């Protein structure tokens, strides 16, 4: 029950794996270009922004965040996004965040 | 004219036994494989014989450390030959669920 997503430091979806349709309902074309914060519960938006800003400072370590994502079926799904920044060591291009997004329980 | 570093970078996902559970469509332009023909197969089946022991050590390290950077290694291409790769591997645990791989083909492509 998971999909891979690639983001810019701002949180914009720059790559989405097709398994997102099962997970949240949207086709990859409906998420690309959009920011991940746009699909987030208003109570979790700041936390998700602070996690994206901190995962940059953590030198490639994994940082996990739990938040509510509005699915295409108009439901708040509990997501666990595990993320890390990747920078190709042969270059000095800006780092991009790589995420694993899974629908988990809050019990 | 050749491909750049981003164009030669693909993502792959594996279960803890090295099996492919996901691969980015970009691997077709680089190595020739199709993500569906890799699913269920072990990553180990693709390493060059001379790079086998090093990748075993990298996997053992990855399992204990949580993240690893492989050395330069060779992967068998679809129509014979071997390309040189360098991968950054990261284990996704449940605070192990899977291994995420950011793979970069060092070899000169297109
Ligand atoms: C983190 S690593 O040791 O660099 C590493 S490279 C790799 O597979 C290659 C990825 C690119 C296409 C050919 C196969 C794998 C690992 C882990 O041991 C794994 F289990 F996830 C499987």
């Amino acid at each position: 029950t998971r999909f891979i997503s690639r983001h810019n430091i701002e949180g914009i979806f720059t790559f989405v794996d097709h398994r997102c349709v099962a997970t949240v309902g949207y086709q990859p074309q409906e998420l690309l270009g959009k920011n991940i914060v746009e699909f987030c519960h208003p109570e979790d938006q700041q936390l998700l922004r602070d996690s994206f800003q901190q995962v940059v400072k953590l030198k490639g370590q994994v940082l996990s965040v739990m938040f509510r994502f509005r699915s295409k079926n108009q439901e708040w799904l509990w997501m666990r996004t595990s993320s890390f920044t990747f920078q190709n060591p042969y270059s000095d291009e800006i780092e991009y965040i790589i995420c694993t997004n899974t629908n988990v329980k809050n019990s | 004219e050749f491909k750049g570093l981003d164009s030669k970078t693909f993502l792959s996902e594996h279960s803890m036994d090295m099996k492919f559970t996901y691969c980015d469509d970009r691997i077709t332009e680089l190595i020739g494989y199709h993500p569906e023909e890799l699913l269920g197969r072990s990553a180990y089946e693709f390493y060059h014989a001379l790079d086998s022991e090093n990748m075993t050590k990298s996997h053992q390290n990855l399992c204990t450390k949580g993240q690893v950077v492989s050395g330069q290694y060779r992967m068998l291409a679809k129509h014979g030959g071997y390309v040189w790769l360098e991968t950054q591997g990261t284990v996704i645990y449940n605070p192990p669920q899977c291994i995420m791989c950011v793979n970069y083909v060092l070899s000169e492509i297109e």
